[PDB]
DNA sequence: GCATCCGTGAGTCCAGGG
DNA sequence: TATAATGGGAGCTGTCACGGATGC
């Protein structure tokens, strides 16, 4: 039962969330790499809080 | 040569300006020839209204606003892929309340996009057109409750995003409930919080009955205006602070805010006229002297209940009445975008005027330049313009969508809203509508419409008082038309009075038989029932909605055609669609002209002064047809106002000239002409009858990179002196070469990216000493099954009045021309709804001809009549007879036209011509022709005895004629239907659409085959196709469109390889987009195994994803 | 248990895209 | 790095059957 709890969340393999330089150089990208961006800058900063202590709120 | 018109119906009006819907709108919108002072708080103006001023301390306040000139004119916006648009500038000043320090300035806003003079506009080099959308009218609705047969639903309809919707309903338990926001509270507290007492109440409501106790809560009036407001700002925002002055400003932005609230003028005039009040502006409610004051609340009650109960005078609302449907036309549209994008900017004004320590420094423009923009360019009534011939363009202009923003979704639009309302009649076409699933969702505006301040639509009618119809015309709304006996416009007349006892009119739509006597009004024309497109049917009135329907729609997909003729039965609108269509230059007052040329018309008027008009020639269309205007004078000539100078596309003097008239053979031909299929002949290809010019463009780019710079230029690595035989100095094809598929267009060298030479390479450069090169050929090559004859080049390079996107050093574009033949699988269509692909081209001598020995030009089937009931198409074709040997055309009004009859009488004078000229020339009948006769007088269309003049007559009297077959010599064994037809050529051409693919690019994430022509895509095999597969049971044909064919890609490579070297193909393994299908279920936290028949993991990823 | 009041996922095929 | 500054804005509208969840 435990195991419908994430610990480690997993990341798909980057050829199938890319990001790719179109013609012109220009580049296109995956929504995904936003959702893991936020996911990993709120995950860090979790962990730099709790090592000073914050308050519970 | 002879126009002879028929019919008895005298238009008292012409239609109005076709495009005004588009024009005037806008115009209202912008009001840029108004001097500041005078404007309207109407548009962009009301929209700085509303915004400013600025407060909180600080203010920004508005003065006025200004339109400057365009910085580029519209032909070289088109050419550099500009938007064709004008400075937008604000006055504005700042003042300090405690200081009283003032600043003042004009500044910035950026550009806001102008209407060209018909009505479109130019968004980065594309035409567009902003399409109108029709809704629900804002005002005050009462409707049947669906579940409680004897209760009602009031609705208070706001603007669309100007405000929430508002219900009130009779609770089973009596009580009377708001619904806001989707928050159902009693509607007794609001009343208090306005300041109503059980008094008031009692004595206002209390005449019906039982209903007015239901809204007496004594806990309620046991409060002041104070605890009732804090009351309901808990019930409505659970755990926010019940802070008194917040209290306030939450209810008064939700009920009394003009900048939050509005009910529109029309939602205004609506409430009004409705709840018989009056009201001081467009909200709900008023906030003066400390106190909220109700405007429309207590009268919305009073009529609920008065519904309810059965008082007369009250009734249900009909939603889609056309007296509660409105059009948002453009300047509309376009206001609202104006007026969000003004709101971003205050939000950007108070936020900078927090943090800092002038206008300008406060304002930043961008919000609201990216909001127009974000409206002109990615909106859904934003529409790529159709100019594929002119009258496109002018219907899209008058076309109205139920879609869009603020508006329905489709695939859940029932059958109400795309129902033809009997209110439609003059308003909206009842046929011209998509056969698709937006059918009745789009429409057309009627030929004499107008969609009046408010935005409702309004049909002209002619007074009548006391039998005689006057010329005072008056343009109502529905709501207004409902109170009136209205006669139809065939009613007789003699002189201006109505010659007739008994007079068909409508009643509230109802067909009603009346007295002269009773007749207040008469329809001005039938041409008021329908679109623009639809008036353009002659014998409408024979035809079957259905495929009326198609023949409307299939004018706009008409192309213009080198040799372009005007019908020959005509309904009398065709030049009135060429002039306001602008596919014409006329005379702009009289004069004589002084130079002709292809290229322009210089003129002399009576004011003596010397008028120069340049013709745009072979320009590209939105679809590539050819826009180019031939003239139409000579040196010398005398024009009045209003003649015609130039002809443009698709018109022959002036005359909308939409396809070819051709002679037309009613008959079976050999299968040929099987199912809709068409037979044709020769004979137009070689006069250039349905040949059509397009205009391709390719655009090519030079970018800087990482690894050096990609080249325009003639040095391409391992081209033959015969493939760069037509490429200029600097690498760029000359004007006037064919170029066919393969062929460069421009060369264009990159620098190639880093790579270490596999083995077999270093040995392959040994073996032949020679160094790679450094750049590879990347060059604009024309694609398949394209090419013609290069017609001009742009070549835009940085460092030149000239600044590309950040890293382009040079942008090339080339221009080709190609002249289309009409060939097998294009598609040819009439008026009627006949539509049809040309299967087979004879030459001329399998044709069947008439007994002078001329061939017909194309064979329709008969098969296609009865069961489509367009019988128009009949008609037309035995009119066309009569003038093809009398030398004329027709003009045959809508409702109005040719009878039977009169189209007998021609066709006698015009059998006089066809057989007397032979009687004339030494020749009597044809052995052929009496066993033709012979099988007519056993089919009953000949009578027996006459002579074989006269009853060659009678058939041709019946529209019919000896037909010759050109094979055999040997006649048709009955007489056949012939005669001059108008049919056109549409925009679906098998040049553009055939397409084959072997190998190809393949998606990134899928590694499935590219989809599209252009990335030589691959075919769809979808769900079906593959259900259809399996009910073969071709279970190997299926297993390799799975695998072989499309993302297995050892599989892919593998069997190509065995085809070369002609082997067989091998087994399959496992698709890529099954693996992608693994990886992203693990992503989820879903562990999916393939397994063996003892349970044991098979790992399909061949070890390369385990540790 | 017996109704009501909710969330939710669904809607033929192709094409091109501005 | 030091005057003092202490709780946010946005909504948004013409579908429908159905499985599960809340009030009676
Ligand atoms: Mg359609
Ligand atoms: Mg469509």
């Amino acid at each position: 039962p435990e195991w419908m709890i994430l610990e480690a969340v997993p990341v798909l393999p980057p050829d199938l969330r890319p990001m790719v330089q179109v013609d012109g150089g220009r580049f296109a990208t995956s929504d995904l790499n936003d959702l893991y961006r936020r996911l990993i800058n709120r995950n860090n900063r979790l962990k730099k809080l709790l090592a000073q202590g914050a308050p519970e709120i | 040569m002879e126009i002879k018109r028929f019919g008895r119906i005298r238009e008292v009006i012409p239609l109005p300006p076709l495009t005004e819907i588009q024009v005037e709108s806008y115009r209202r919108a912008l009001q840029a020839d108004v001097p500041p002072e005078k404007r309207e708080n109407v548009g962009i103006q009301a929209a700085f209204r509303e915004t400013f001023p600025i407060e909180e301390g600080l203010v920004l306040d508005f003065l006025e606003y200004r339109l400057g000139e365009p910085p580029f004119p519209q032909d070289e916006c088109r050419e550099k892929d500009l938007t064709y648009q004008a400075p937008l500038y604000a006055r504005l000043q700042l003042i300090h309340k405690d200081t009283g320090l003032i600043k003042e300035d004009e500044v910035f806003l950026g550009h806001i996009p102008l209407m060209t003079e018909d009505g479109s506009f130019i968004i980065n080099g594309a035409d567009r057109v902003i399409v109108s959308q029709i809704h629900r009218s804002p005002g005050v609705y009462f409707t049947p409750d669906p579940a409680r047969p004897g209760r009602y639903i009031a609705s208070i309809i706001p603007l669309p995003k100007r405000g929430p919707w508002i219900d009130l309903e009779v609770e089973p338990n009596g009580v009377v409930s708001m619904k806001v926001n989707k928050r159902k509270f009693p509607l007794v507290l609001l009343l208090r919080v306005l300041g109503y007492d059980q008094e008031t109440l009692a004595r206002e409501l209390g005449a019906y009955g039982e209903l007015v106790q239901g809204l007496m809560d004594e806990s309620v009036f046991a409060m002041r205006p104070e605890e009732a407001l804090i009351r309901l700002f808990t019930l409505l925002r659970p755990g926010d602070p019940p802070k008194r002055d917040k209290a306030v400003a939450y209810v008064y932005g939700l009920i009394a805010d003009p900048r939050r609230y509005d009910l529109g003028e029309a939602g205004r005039y609506k409430a009004e006229e409705k709840l018989g009040i009056r009201l001081s502006g467009r909200t709900l409610a008023r906030f003066e002297d400390g106190e909220f004051k109700d405007e429309v609340f207590l009268p919305t009650l009073r009529y609920l209940f008065a519904l309810t109960a059965g008082v007369p005078g009250h009734e249900v609302d009909d939603i889609d009445h056309l007296g509660n449907r409105r059009i948002r036309t453009v300047g509309e549209l376009m206001t609202d975008q104006f007026r969000v994008g003004l709101a971003r900017l205050a939000r950007g004004v108070r936020e900078r005027m927090l943090m800092g320590s002038t206008p300008a420094k406060l304002v930043n423009s961008r919000p609201l330049e990216a909001a127009i923009r974000e409206f002109f360019s990615r909106s859904q009534l934003s529409q790529f313009k159709d100019e594929t011939n002119p009258l496109s363009s002018l219907r899209h202009k008058r076309r109205i969508s139920a879609l869009g923003p603020g508006g329905l979704t489709r695939e859940r639009a029932g059958f109400d809203v795309r129902d033809v309302h009997r209110t439609h009649y003059g308003r909206i076409c009842p046929v011209e509508t998509p056969e698709g699933a937006n059918i009745g969702l789009i429409t057309s505006l009627a030929a004499y419409a107008r969609v009046d301040e408010l935005g409702f639509i309004r049909t002209p009618y002619r007074r009548v008082v006391g039998g005689v119809v006057t010329d005072e015309v008056v343009y109502m709304t529905a709501t207004e038309e409902d109170r009136y006996t209205i006669a139809q416009a065939n009613t007789p007349l003699e002189g201006n009075r109505i010659a007739a006892e008994r007079v068909v009119a409508r009643r509230k739509g109802e067909p009603v038989i009346v007295s002269p006597e009773e007749v207040e009004f008469m329809d001005v024309s039938p041409k008021q029932v329908f679109s623009v497109n639809t008036n353009l049917i002659p014998f409408l009135e024979h035809d079957d909605a259905n495929r009326a329907l198609m023949g409307s729609n299939m004018q706009t997909q008409a192309v213009p055609l080198i040799r372009a003729q005007a019908p020959v039965v005509m309904t009398g609108l065709e030049e009135r669609v060429v002039r306001d269509s602008l596919a014409a230059l006329y005379a702009e007052e009289d004069g004589e002209v002084a130079k002709v040329d292809g290229n322009r018309i210089v003129v002399r008027y009576e004011d003596g002064r010397l008028v120069e008009y340049p013709l745009r020639r072979f320009y590209r269309s939105n679809q590539g047809t050819a826009l180019d205007q031939r003239p139409r004078v000579v040196v010398g000539q005398r024009v009045r106002k209003g003649d015609l100078l130039a002809d443009g596309p698709a018109s022959e003097n002036g005359f909308l000239a939409l396809g070819q008239n051709v002679l037309v053979a009613i008959m079976p031909f050999d299968g040929y002409n099987f199912e809709d299929a068409i037979v044709i002949s020769e004979e137009l290809l070689k006069r250039d009858f349905y040949t059509s010019i397009h205009i391709e463009r390719y655009e090519i780019e030079a970018r800087d990179t990482k690894l050096g710079p990609e080249r325009i230029t003639r040095d391409i690595p391992h081209l033959s002196e015969a493939a760069l035989r037509d490429l200029d100095e600097e690498g760029v094809v000359r004007i006037g070469a064919e170029v066919k598929p393969g062929d460069i267009l421009v060369g264009r060298t990159s620098f190639k990216g880093e790579s270490e030479p596999t083995p077999e390479e270093r040995l392959l450069r040994s073996i032949f000493g020679e160094k790679a090169r450094d750049v590879k050929d990347t060059s604009l090559r024309v694609p398949p099954g394209e090419g013609g004859i290069v017609v001009r080049t742009v070549r835009l390079r940085r460092g030149d009045g000239v600044e590309l996107k950040p890293g382009v050093r040079e942008v090339v574009r080339v221009y080709v021309a190609q002249k289309r033949k009409l060939q097998v699988g294009d598609k040819l269509a009439n008026r009627h709804g006949n539509k049809g692909v040309v299967a087979k081209i004879l030459p001329v001598e399998d044709m069947p001809h008439l007994p002078d020995g001329t061939p017909v030009d194309v064979i329709l089937n008969p098969l296609g009549v009865p069961s489509r009931m367009n019988l128009g198409q009949i008609l037309e074709t035995h009119l066309g007879l009569a003038g093809y040997f009398l030398g004329q055309r027709y003009i045959s009004p809508i409702f109005d036209g040719a009878k039977e009859p009169e189209i007998k009488e021609l066709l006698a004078q015009a059998f006089e011509v066809y057989f007397g000229k032979r009687k004339g020339e030494g020749f009597g009948v044809d052995k052929r022709e009496v066993e033709v006769l012979r099988r007519a007088e056993k089919l009953g269309l000949v009578t027996p005895g006459k002579t074989p003049e006269e009853q060659l007559k009678e058939l041709f009297l019946q529209g019919k004629v000896v037909l010759y077959d050109g094979r055999t010599g040997e006649p048709i064994e009955g007489p056949i239907v012939v005669g001059q037809m108008f049919i056109m050529k549409l925009y679906h051409m098998v040049e553009d659409k055939m397409h084959a693919r072997s190998t190809g690019p393949y998606s990134l994430i899928t590694q499935q085959p590219l989809g599209g022509k252009a990335q030589f895509g691959g075919q769809r095999f979808g769900e079906m196709e593959v259900w259809a597969l399996e009910a073969y049971g071709a279970a190997h044909t299926l297993q390799e469109m799975l695998t072989l064919k499309s993302d297995d890609i050892e599989g892919r490579n593998a069997a190509y390889e065995a085809i070369i070297k002609g082997e067989d193909v091998p087994e399959p393994s496992v698709p890529e987009s099954f693996r992608v299908l693994v990886k992203e279920l693990q992503a989820l936290a879903l562990d999916v195994q393939t397994l063996d028949e003892k349970d044991n993991p098979v790992d399909i990823f061949e070890g390369l994803a385990s540790k």
